[PDB]
């Protein structure tokens, strides 16, 4: 994945030498900023299931259309309501996965690397998922240098969908 | 036999039988 | 298997004082035929013959 | 295998989907990855909710006492302008 | 029960009940009164006991309830409660029974196979059945909350 | 022969080694590599692939009005049957007899099972080797 | 691996307004970010080297030394010194130049039916080295989402639901 | 306990002949399938939780017998489940490979609907609970290996049925 | 790669004859069962995205454990991949039937393809499924009039399932 | 190449699950030792031609044969790649030294190592006692003090003497 | 079927089987492979022949459907329906067979005590049955539609 | 009670699935045979009295069971014998005929060897006549058709072991 660490480790061996002072002290800001990040993975955790009923509530709010219209790829069924969440909570774990690991390597790996040509093929809309992560990052109820790391990267899965 | 066996009548369970709506 | 009518707490007793080697099989068997995992199984529910 | 791993206890190096053996050094089978979280201590039940695993009630003591002694009568024994080829 | 195992155990012995065996299922009849207000108070608390018990477990542990977590959903949490209100059952059973019997066959035995085959962390499990004990013990008085907690813990201890 | 692949012939690293410190060489062919793998022959007259004039589409419920010993055979058959079955088709009807007993399931259920066969219940007919 | 995540599109900006040539976006295209994530961090010093020389020079293998050979040199140089290497090869100078796009040399012999096994069906993104490790896993305990209700869904052969969308056709009339 | 080689043995054995051209006949078509069964018995032993765990929530998981009052309720009597299920899956995958279907009743089908019969375990729940089972084990063997591995399957279902 | 006509070609060229006069009439019916061949083949990328989605969301119905997260095709990539899979199977079958050869369909896409799922670990049983939901809905779709004059167009549909046929028998 | 911390996330991945409390917890600890997590890695690196050096000449004191005519590093283009190898099986432990965890260590430097070894004739039994040379010459300068403060790193320089016994049993 | 009954009769009798026994049975085997046609018919024509079936049933006893009626609502018109796949299926047993006998011991023998128990009137599955013949032999043509309309009306006969 | 045909009907009723190809695939083959069975069957039918008198003299009519003492001494118990004989011939012919041998042991073997113990009949000299009169029923009918006739007889010496 794409880590602070893992990024510092192939500085230095896409040259073939040692670890220099310039790879210790990016490994060093990772550091610092960890003490927010695992404390913001821990509250999006602690919080997700009440996150993950309201955002999906957000969808069929906004876009009505969804829970009525017959066909496979809409929420008109009970099949179809539980596979949005589904899929609601597969945004959410990969932004408590970056926050754990420090950067946006773990979504990057499982979620936006071929999310395109998904959303093409099985005729789901962007715009469903970025008025799901705009509810998620209005009502995780973080403050602080906490809320900064949750909602960066939230942010970045609305930039990629959008 | 212990604090929890069966008995098969107090057993009020369509899985002898397999109706499968149920 | 002891894992369908075990709890986990019962023969954990034996089976480590057993794979240090400290005891010996028959040492092992009759400890193990001594526990009240046996008389649970085998000596509660019938009779004496 | 699969509760260790979701406990966090430890991972087990089980099968591939086809059943040829995991391993990280395609060398030999069952060779795991480490590094940072199996030398770091007091986790060692970790996940294991109220486990208790040797002297809790303590720190353990730092014991960073690392020295080498001449170890008479027992500095292993292996040949000269070689190096012993295992069996 | 205390009742039938002072029997099966002097059964086994080929001998009868010692005074040791049959002064307490004399006190334990005696304490017979006293085992039904006990249960009788975690009877109709299981509203609060359970809603209250996997109150903490999520706080505890959100990964469960997460996306992700066996307990994902409006589905697995309702079950998710009924194990809960399951364990607390069978509490209820060994206070009246005084003895850890009836949640020894039921619940107990062979639990880690259970829940290790439907995918549960049976840690997870342990933590919900911890946060149901601190309601119970809250519910009741000092001479009580020494019985009530004390089958949940051996519940905890047997399910690790 | 020749060296093993790869090894420059003459400037093997294994020459003078000492025997303490000797690897043995791991065999290594040139099988993995593309150049030797077997192509379709092709040019004695055999091409490895499949397309039309290959494919036939076979009908195999139905391969012929089928033979005459079937139809021969299948008529013969119910001039021999027919005086059987109406004799004991109208053997059905107006054997309308009346109701004993108790109806046991529902309205039906009297004394008599509904269609039995009577050959099952009386055709195993229990004899003595010398009947007495 | 042709996605819009992995698209180049600086890289192709820059081959349209004729700043690089097409070995110059070869290159590029090994140094790539999803080269790396996806094919140089699942195999191991040799099979990368047997990627890149049926990928880049179009040709197999000679034999399992060619392949140490030219790993010292991703160890010691990195992975932007083996590329410059292998591009200034005489081998891809005389076939491709700067100019062309490679491409499998002689994979057919004129007058017969089958092929040599293309290159990317050869050699996929990880191999039996990496299998044991990476291989996904039929099954993996994931507790996705339940079906709930099964003999009725899906109804056995006596079951009178196989008429059901049936009935209607019968109606009235 | 004969595998395929073992009952062509005893049968060219028990008139005490050679082995013609017949009984070899049979031979070389279970050592062409020799590389089949390998190969499915090894995806087996690797999804074998896997697949208990998919048949179980399949089948039975979702009925009623987990029910306080049906036949799988307390925990114990679902352990006993996954721990019966493990011996279908585990004995269909000798029979596989040994292509005789002699083991299972020798170790699995005598004494078993007998004994079913004696704790009260429905049969009609647990045919289902194979048929499930080896419905997700043609998943990973393939059509024809699954066609192998289902083959000892309703064996042993029609057997304890 | 060679077509039906060149395939009797390469035939005869290692007998080292001329072809026959039943040879050339064999031949003509070929030609004049050709705009109906067309047509099995414009049925058949002119729907390419239908036969391909449908037929994939039908094997994740039927063996739902390939898209847990973990299994073999979920990173939004092993998915892509996966839809990748089937449209390029479905679009070497359609270049063997508008040939009437299976040259093409072994020389450069079935060449190898055993041996790529083992060495990745991707279950070729399952792919043999997908290509067998590709098959019917493929073969449905070419025996509908809709657009085409009325006639037999039997012994093609057969011959567009063999290509179908040989590809999945020739994954696992 | 992933990290400790990216090693607990593709773990949870394989079930799709959220992290527990006691995982997040662990990976506090991690955080907490840090600056001296770094403190190893600068000390393995500021002496790294004295680690390799010192004990290539006592490997070549203790096996004469391995410099004798004939033996494997026996000329000026093998005696230089001796010096190579070790300095490079020194690079990748310090790597899963730098991001905790040894995967840099067993897909970078340690996989299809030993098969190599035996296609070139070199002696992965003294290739062993070379890196076993390293490992004391790392942990004895691992744990002295010299300009960083005292305290407890003996969990560390365990850990790091286990990466040096994890690439000397993988290359023999 | 005629091979089993024409045993069974001369079983009973303590002698083996005469050539009026023996050129029948001949003389079915050889009838034996157009029934394989006669029966491949109905096998693959039972989407027509048991709707239509139950089209000219209704037609004929809307009572049975009407609100009242046994087989009244989505429900029990489906398996209102279901019985006459069952009976199709008996007469390609008994056309298979050359004889009623599967048609005899499955769902002939005590059919009206099941028919009577159940609420259903026993005439109206016997119109039910009348209306798959004409179905039936209006999709084949010679000798058999006097064969298979020849199994429905014996379970016509047996059937009131 | 069910011959080939009857068995196939139920193995195929009792899923409540049609006659699919493999139900026919069996039928047909049973049908190849009907032509065999019949002329079996016929010559049975002429020589049932010869072929009874071929194998109690080659298997058991000098032997000491035949002398005073012995199992059959007197003339009840000799006549006993060929009536007992006829059965197994003339069952065994139904069991041709039917293709299966369900009408065996329903008629015959049941209780069967549960009767010879009771009146002390030796079950081994039994066995030995059907086995004699198993061999000379080969005789008469040809190979094949001795086959079919003889797969029947061990069937009721194998039950009645
Ligand atoms: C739904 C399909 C099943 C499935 C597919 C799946 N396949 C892959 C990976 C590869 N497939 C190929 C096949 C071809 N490549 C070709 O060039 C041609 C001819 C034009 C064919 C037929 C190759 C070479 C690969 C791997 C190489 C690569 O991806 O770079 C994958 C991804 C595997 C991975 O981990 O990368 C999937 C998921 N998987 C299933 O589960 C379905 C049953
Ligand atoms: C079977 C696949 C179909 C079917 C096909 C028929 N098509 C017939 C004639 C026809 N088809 C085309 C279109 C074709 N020519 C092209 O150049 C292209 C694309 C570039 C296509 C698709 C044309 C122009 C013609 C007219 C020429 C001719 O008739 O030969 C046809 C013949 C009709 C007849 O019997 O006379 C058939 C049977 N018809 C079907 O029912 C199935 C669904
Ligand atoms: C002559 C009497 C023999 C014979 C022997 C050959 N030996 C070859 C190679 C060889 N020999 C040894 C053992 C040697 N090396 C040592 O270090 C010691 C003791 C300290 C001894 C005895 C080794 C390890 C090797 C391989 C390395 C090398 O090339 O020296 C040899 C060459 C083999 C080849 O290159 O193919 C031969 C031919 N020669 C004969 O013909 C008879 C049998
Ligand atoms: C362990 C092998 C050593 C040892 C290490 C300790 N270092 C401690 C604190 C510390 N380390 C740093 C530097 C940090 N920034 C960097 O750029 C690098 C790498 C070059 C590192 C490690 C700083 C700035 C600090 C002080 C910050 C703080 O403590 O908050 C430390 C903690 C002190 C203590 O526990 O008393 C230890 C133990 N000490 C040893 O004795 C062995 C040899
Ligand atoms: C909910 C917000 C809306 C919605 C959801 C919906 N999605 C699907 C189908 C799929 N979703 C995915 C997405 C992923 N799979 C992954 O593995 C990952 C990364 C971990 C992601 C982001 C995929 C691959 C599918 C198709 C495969 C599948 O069925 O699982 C459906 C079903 C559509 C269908 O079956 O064709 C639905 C209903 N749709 C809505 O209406 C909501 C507004
Ligand atoms: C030195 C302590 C021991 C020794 C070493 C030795 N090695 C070689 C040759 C090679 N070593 C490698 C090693 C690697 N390649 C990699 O990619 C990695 C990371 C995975 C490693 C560790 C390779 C590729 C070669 C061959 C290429 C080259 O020219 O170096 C030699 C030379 C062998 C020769 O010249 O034929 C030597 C001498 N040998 C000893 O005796 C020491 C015990
Ligand atoms: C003097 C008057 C006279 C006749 C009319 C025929 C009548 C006749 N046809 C067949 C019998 C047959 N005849 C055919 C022939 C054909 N089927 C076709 O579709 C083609 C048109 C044709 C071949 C070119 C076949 C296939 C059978 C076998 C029928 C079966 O399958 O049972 C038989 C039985 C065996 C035989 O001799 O072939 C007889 C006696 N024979 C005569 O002696
Ligand atoms: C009386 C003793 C006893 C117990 C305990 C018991 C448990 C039990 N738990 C089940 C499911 C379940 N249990 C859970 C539980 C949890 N998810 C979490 O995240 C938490 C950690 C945990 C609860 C606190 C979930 C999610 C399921 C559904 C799993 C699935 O659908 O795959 C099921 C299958 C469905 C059912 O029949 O209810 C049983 C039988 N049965 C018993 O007889
Ligand atoms: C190797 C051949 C073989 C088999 C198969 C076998 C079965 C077997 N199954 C048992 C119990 C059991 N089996 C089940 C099974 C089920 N409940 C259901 O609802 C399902 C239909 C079914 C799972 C598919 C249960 C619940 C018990 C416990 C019964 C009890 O405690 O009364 C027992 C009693 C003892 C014990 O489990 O320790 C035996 C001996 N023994 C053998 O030697
Ligand atoms: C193979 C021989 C055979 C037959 C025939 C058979 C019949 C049969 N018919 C049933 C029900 C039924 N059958 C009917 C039938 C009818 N309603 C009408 O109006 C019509 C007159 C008639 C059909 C043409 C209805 C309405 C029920 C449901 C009755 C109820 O739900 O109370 C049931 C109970 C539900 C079931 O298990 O299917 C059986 C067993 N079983 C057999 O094994």
């Amino acid at each position: 994945m794409k880590t602070p660490i893992t990024e510092a480790i192939a500085t230095a061996d896409n040259q073939g030498r040692f670890l220099s002072n310039t790879e210790l002290q990016a490994v060093n800001g990772r550091y610092q900023r960890a003490t927010a990040s695992l404390t913001a993975a821990k509250a999006l955790t602690g919080s997700a299931q009440r996150l993950i009923t309201g955002a999906a509530q957000a969808v069929y709010n906004k876009f009505p259309y969804t829970t009525q219209m017959p066909g496979p790829a809409y929420a008109s069924s009970a099949i179809g309501k539980a596979k949005c969440a589904r899929d609601i909570g597969y945004y959410l774990r990969m932004v408590t996965y970056c926050l754990v690991v420090g950067g946006t390597g773990p979504m990057d790996e499982y979620l936006v690397a071929g999310l395109e040509e998904i959303n093409r093929s099985f005729d789901l809309s962007p715009s469903w998922y970025i008025e799901a992560l705009q509810y998620i990052k209005n009502s995780h109820g973080l403050s602080g240098q906490v809320a900064n790391e949750a909602n960066a990267y939230i942010d970045y899965a609305i930039n990629t969908l959008s | 036999s212990g604090y929890g066996d069966y008995s098969y009548s107090t057993d009020r369970t369509k899985g002898h039988v397999n109706q499968y709506y149920v | 298997d002891i894992s369908t009518f075990v709890i986990g707490n019962e023969i954990e007793n034996i089976k480590i004082q057993f794979i240090k080697g400290q005891i010996s099989v028959k040492e092992m068997i009759n400890a193990l035929g001594k526990s009240s995992v046996y008389l649970k199984e085998f000596y509660n529910p019938y009779p004496n013959i | 295998a699969n509760v260790a791993g979701q406990e966090k206890i430890a991972t087990i190096s089980g099968y591939t989907w086809d059943g040829q053996p995991q391993t990280e050094i395609p060398g030999k089978p069952f060779v795991k990855s480490i590094g940072a979280m199996d030398y770091m201590d007091g986790v060692e039940g970790g996940d294991v909710v109220a486990a208790k695993v040797g002297a809790f009630w303590k720190p353990k003591a730092p014991k960073e006492v690392p020295y080498k002694r001449p170890m008479g009568a027992n500095t292993p024994e292996l040949p000269y302008n070689t190096v012993p080829r295992l069996v | 029960s205390i009742v039938t195992k002072s029997i099966v155990n002097a059964d086994a012995e080929a001998r009868y009940l010692s005074p040791g065996e049959l002064d307490r299922i004399k006190s334990f009849v005696l304490s017979g009164q006293r085992r039904l207000r006990i249960a009788q108070t975690l009877t109709e608390n299981r509203e609060r006991i359970v809603k209250q018990g996997g109150q903490q477990l999520f706080q505890r542990r959100p990964d469960v309830v997460s996306p992700g977590g066996n307990a994902y959903g409006e589905e697995m949490t309702a079950t998710c409660l009924r194990d809960l209100d399951y364990y607390l059952r069978l509490v209820t059973y060994g206070i009246i029974a005084g003895d850890v019997t009836p949640i020894e066959e039921i619940g107990l035995v062979g639990v880690k196979e259970m829940y290790s085959a439907l995918g549960t962390p049976i840690s997870g499990v342990a933590e919900g059945i911890r946060c149901m004990k601190d309601v119970a013990c809250s519910l009741l008085s000092g001479e009580d909350a020494a019985e009530v907690g004390f089958y949940f813990d051996y519940t905890l201890a047997a399910m690790q | 022969q020749l060296a093993p692949p790869g090894i420059p012939p003459g400037e093997d690293a294994r020459n003078n080694q000492s025997l303490r410190q000797y690897v043995a060489r791991p065999v290594e062919t040139y099988q993995k590599r593309s150049f030797a793998t077997p192509l379709p022959l092709t040019w004695t007259g055999e091409t490895e692939t499949v397309g039309a004039f290959d494919v036939v589409v076979p009908p195999q419920e139905k391969d012929l009005p089928v033979s005459g010993e079937a139809t021969s055979a299948f008529v013969k058959y119910s001039d021999m049957v027919r005086a059987e079955r109406k004799a004991a088709l109208q053997a059905l009807l107006s054997a309308s007899a009346a109701g004993e007993g108790r109806p046991t399931c529902g309205a039906e259920g009297r004394k008599f099972v509904s269609n039995a066969n009577p050959v099952l219940v009386n055709g195993v007919k229990c004899v003595e080797y010398w009947r007495k | 691996q042709i996605l819009k995540s992995t698209k180049q599109p600086f890289l192709e900006s820059q081959l349209r307004f004729n700043q690089i040539s097409i070995k110059d976006f070869i290159k590029g295209l090994v140094l790539s970010a999803p080269f790396r994530d996806l094919n140089y961090n699942v195999n191991n010093n040799y099979r990368f080297v047997e990627i890149c020389v049926q990928r880049v020079l179009g040709r197999d293998i000679y034999n399992e030394r060619e392949k140490i050979a030219w790993s010292i040199i991703i160890a010691t140089q990195g992975l932007e010194g083996f590329i410059d290497t292998l591009l200034n090869t005489q081998e891809y100078l005389s076939n491709f130049g700067d100019s062309i796009v490679p491409f499998q040399r002689r994979r057919i012999i004129p007058q017969r039916s089958k092929g040599e096994m293309p290159f990317n069906l050869k050699t996929p993104r990880y191999g039996i080295e990496f299998r044991s490790k990476l291989a996904a896993t039929q099954f993996s305990w994931a507790s996705p989402i339940r079906r709930f209700r099964p003999q009725e869904q899906q109804p056995k052969a006596g079951d009178p639901a196989l008429f059901l969308n049936m009935v209607q056709e019968m109606g009235p009339g | 306990m004969q595998d395929a080689i073992t009952s062509v043995i005893n049968a060219a054995d028990v008139q005490g002949k050679y082995l013609d051209a017949n009984s070899v006949e049979k031979l070389r078509g279970y050592f062409q399938t020799g590389e089949l069964r390998v190969r499915a018995a090894a995806t087996i032993a690797a999804n074998a939780a896997t697949i208990i765990k998919e048949a179980v929530a399949k089948s039975l998981l979702y009925s009623d017998i987990t029910r306080p009052g049906g036949n799988m309720y307390t925990t114990r009597r679902y352990a006993a489940c996954i721990r019966d299920l493990d011996y279908y899956l585990r004995y269909a995958t000798y029979g596989m490979l040994a292509g005789d279907p002699s083991i299972l009743d020798e170790r699995v089908l005598n004494g078993l609907k007998e004994t079913y019969n004696s704790l009260g375990v429905p049969i009609g729940a647990t045919i289902q609970a194979i048929q499930a089972m080896k419905e997700v084990t043609g998943s990973l063997v393939g059509s024809d290996a699954g066609k192998e591995m289902g083959l000892y399957f309703d064996y042993i279902c029609s057997g304890l049925s | 790669m060679l077509d039906a006509f060149a395939k009797v070609v390469a035939q005869a060229d290692a007998r080292g004859e001329f072809l026959s006069n039943t040879q050339i009439d064999a031949l003509s019916k070929m030609v004049k069962e050709g705009n109906q061949r067309l047509d099995i083949v414009n049925k058949v990328t002119s729907n390419a995205s239908a036969i391909v989605t449908n037929s994939a969301r039908a094997l994740f119905a039927e063996q739902p454990q390939l898209i847990q997260p973990g299994g073999n095709a979920y990173t939004s990539r092993r998915m892509a991949a996966c839809l990748r899979d089937m449209e390029i199977v479905l679009r070497y079958v359609s270049y063997a039937m508008i040939a009437g050869d299976s040259s093409v369909l072994d020389d450069r896409c079935l060449n190898g393809l055993r041996e790529t799922y083992q060495a990745l670990g991707t279950p070729g049983s399952s792919v043999a499924v997908a290509i067998q939901k590709m098959k019917d809905a493929s073969v449905a779709l070419a025996n509908d009039t809709t657009g085409t004059p009325i006639g037999d167009c039997s012994s093609l549909v057969a011959e567009l399932a063999g290509y179908f046929d040989r590809a999945a028998v020739s994954v696992v």
